[PDB]
RNA sequence: GAUGUCGGCUCAUCACAUCCUGGGGCUGAAGUAGGUCCCAAGGGUAUGGCUGUUCGCCAUUUAAAGUGGUACGCGAGCUG
RNA sequence: CAGCCAGGAUGUUGGCUUAGAAGCAGCCAUCAUUUAAAGAAAGCGUAAUAGCUCACUGGUCGAGUCGGCCUGCGCGGAAGA
């Protein structure tokens, strides 16, 4: 897990989604893409 | 093709023109010829939306004001600072 | 299944031949006697590459393929070296009597309307190697 | 809204059972009680179910819609259930099922024992192989999820309790 | 890193920096980079903006530079209590809002985007991408 | 018209930017062992040689030998 | 628009190089082709081929859909005795 002030898509496959107040990258291709703002 | 619909100006100066511009309309001025002046608003969206097009400054536009038609041609235009945006335009009767 | 450009002269030389098809499954000696029967009258040394729809218990059967192209290109060049950029230096230019020839291999086994189209498709490897028309 | 358009047909011998927000359905496979969120009025009208939204929700449509997907699912679990199958990957991995408790064995010092909820059967035709049978989705799901949780497939070999239907990607260990 | 060839004088006054920028049109090129806020902008912010833009363009089309850092700024060393005017140390652009700081040309339009998000990622300002007015 | 100093000793108390132990995501994570980030302050967290030392170097331990605030905590408590 | 269904072939393993480079280490040609359609090919993957599938063209499905500009209020960024 990725915990950046800036997160964004970094591959065709990632999402944004918003969970519980917290905006994360969803990755389904890489796993080092998945991330969450803090 | 160009058709602009204006306003004569009631009011002119500082606080005049910038409350204008807070109501999302902007001042204008059409010379030249041998007509005396004439101060008018304009509205602010429709006239920069206009304007975004080149022939808008070098055909014939016609500006409809009292019900009268006034052909000129766009002679100078004040922009925003930084804002797309448009302050002040200069039309010379054609 | 490994797959190597077989010499069709040759018959089990270990390292260009014996993993091409021998090592499949297939008969490398009834290949190289059947195929070898076929390259009999086929010109001196053309490697012709068939697709394989064969087995791995020694049996086996094969179709066929046109000869290549790009082979026969450098016979009246006098050169057999390749240029690292093309469009540059060239080869030598060769003559449109030559590429046609060179058309004809594959002329017979073609579903085009109008067979005068291929004509592009033959001088696309031309300048792709610098054997560029009059 | 799309979703939400789209009405629910009740099929011959399912019973539907409105009572202000709270739905019962009953079929030849078992009864599934639901209470639906308080922005969704549902209409039984002639064997298919409508949904809609009710008036001062500002997620009314979006409620709809989630209690159609719902509907929707607790009338194909009446009808015809849910299956749900899992294999074991690994050497030694197996399962077992006796009465409603699966033992699995998933190379522990110890023995796992999962108990199956009230509306859910398991059976195992191998030893490697899993299969979930019920009425409920989400609590199928749940199951699933549970005894995956056991042992998750691991990356370098694939081994552990995978979903029959999930593609497990592996990667080879770094050279040197 | 730009900086006066010769000067007058070796110190100056702090001053302020209020206004509206003069310079606020393309008026070199096709596509400008324009400050919307106000500030100052050192010698080595401007030379970091213009390394990335530049090799965004992988050095292609043209690019201008429309302010230069004619303003010295002098500093107290450290552990020093008066007695004079400091040393300077840096050069600094002063900056109002409005004022286009660079502009580029011969390069697709998409491109000159990318190359000045770049570039604006080194600077202290905000800014925004402008084109070429034919008035 | 006086708010006693560095270090040691005795006694502490809080913060968490966590040294150990607990929980987790990614790894260029095979395993063992690591790297990095997140959560976490419950409890725990060397003895010696040198030097006034704090520090530091060195020897030998430990799961670990945390970082800071508290008049650089603590002389109407001791030393000097 | 989203979803679901079919193919991606011929020269050709283009050429260089390499032990081998085959669309997919790198470099240059980078154009045809039958055609509804295919970049001498987007990564993965193979010692390398095979394989994977994007771009690419439509068949269904029946009402909105996409992403730039300006602007109000809010969200994260946010650790101390
Ligand atoms: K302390
Ligand atoms: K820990
Ligand atoms: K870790
Ligand atoms: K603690
Ligand atoms: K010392
Ligand atoms: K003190
Ligand atoms: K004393
Ligand atoms: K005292
Ligand atoms: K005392
Ligand atoms: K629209
Ligand atoms: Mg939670
Ligand atoms: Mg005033
Ligand atoms: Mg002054
Ligand atoms: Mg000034
Ligand atoms: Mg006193
Ligand atoms: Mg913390
Ligand atoms: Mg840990
Ligand atoms: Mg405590
Ligand atoms: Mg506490
Ligand atoms: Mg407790
Ligand atoms: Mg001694
Ligand atoms: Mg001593
Ligand atoms: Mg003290
Ligand atoms: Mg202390
Ligand atoms: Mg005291
Ligand atoms: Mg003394
Ligand atoms: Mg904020
Ligand atoms: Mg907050
Ligand atoms: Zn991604």
């Amino acid at each position: 897990m990725k915990v950046r002030a800036s997160v964004k898509k970094l591959c065709r496959n990632c999402k944004i989604v918003k969970r519980d107040g917290v905006i994360r990258v969803i990755c389904s291709a890489e796993p080092k893409h998945k991330q969450r703002q803090g | 093709m160009f058709t602009i619909n204006a306003e004569v100006r009631k009011e002119q100066g500082k606080g005049a023109s910038r409350r204008l511009r807070a109501a999302n309309k902007f001042p204008a001025i059409i010379y030249g010829g041998k007509e005396a002046p004439l101060a008018i608003e304009l509205d602010h969206d429709k006239v920069m939306n206009m304007q975004a097009k080149a022939e808008f400054y070098s055909e014939v536009l016609t500006i409809v004001v009292d019900g009268k038609e006034i052909k000129v041609k766009a002679q100078d235009v004040q922009r925003h600072p930084y804002k797309p945006k448009l302050q002040h335009i200069d039309f010379v009767r054609a | 299944y490994v797959k190597l450009q077989v010499a069709a002269g040759m018959a089990n030389p270990s390292p260009p031949v014996g993993p091409a098809l021998g090592q499949q499954g297939v008969n490398i000696m009834e290949f190289c006697k059947a195929f070898n029967a076929k390259t009999d009258s086929i010109e001196k040394g053309l490697p012709i590459p068939v697709v394989i729809t064969v087995y791995a218990d020694r049996s086996f059967t094969f179709v066929t393929k046109t000869p290549p192209a790009a082979v026969l290109l450098k016979k009246a060049a006098g050169i057999k070296s390749g240029s690292g950029k093309p469009n540059k230096d060239k080869v030598g230019k060769i003559s449109r009597a030559q590429l046609q020839e060179i058309a004809q291999t594959k002329a017979a086994d073609m579903t085009g309307a109008d067979i005068e189209a291929m004509t592009r498709s033959i001088e696309g490897t031309a300048r792709s190697m610098g054997l560029v028309v009059e | 809204s799309r979703v939400a358009k789209a009405p629910v047909v009740v099929p011959a011998g399912v019973d539907v059972k409105i009572n202000g927000q709270v739905i019962t359905i009953k079929g030849k496979n078992g009864e599934l009680t639901r209470t639906l969120n308080d922005a969704v009025e549902v209409k039984h009208a002639d064997n298919t179910l409508t949904f809609g939204p009710r008036d001062g929700y500002a997620d009314g449509w979006a409620q709809a819609g989630t209690a159609r997907a719902l509907l929707n699912s607790m009338v194909i679990g009446v009808t015809e259930g849910f299956t749900k199958k899992l294999q074991l990957v690994g050497v030694g991995y197996r399962a077992a099922v006796k009465g409603n408790v699966i033992n699995l064995s998933l190379g522990f010092s110890h023995p796992v024992d999962h108990q199956l909820p009230a509306g859910i059967t398991a059976e195992c035709p191998t030893q490697t192989e899993i299969v979930l049978k019920g009425a409920d989705k989400q609590v199928i799901g749940q199951v699933a999820a549970d005894l995956r949780a056991y042992r998750r497939p691991e990356p370098y070999k694939g081994k552990g309790v995978r979903y029959a239907d999930e593609v497990v990607r592996t990667k080879e260990a770094k050279k040197k | 890193m730009l900086q006066p060839k010769r000067t007058k004088f070796r110190k100056m006054h702090k001053g302020r920096n209020r206004g509206l920028a003069q310079g606020t049109d393309v008026s070199f090129g096709s596509f400008g980079l324009k400050a919307v806020g106000r500030g100052r902008l050192t010698a080595r912010q401007i030379e970091a903006a213009r390394r990335a833009m530049t090799r965004a363009v992988k050095r292609q089309g043209k690019i201008w530079i429309r302010v230069f850092p004619d303003k010295p700024i002098t500093e107290k060393p450290l552990a020093v209590r008066g007695k004079g005017k400091g040393n300077v140390e840096y050069w600094v652009a002063l900056i109002q809002p409005g004022k286009v700081l660079y502009e580029m040309d011969g390069v697709p339009e998409e491109l000159a985007r990318e190359a000045f998000k770049l570039a604006a990622a080194k600077l202290p300002i905000k800014t925004t991408f402008v084109t070429k007015t034919v008035m």
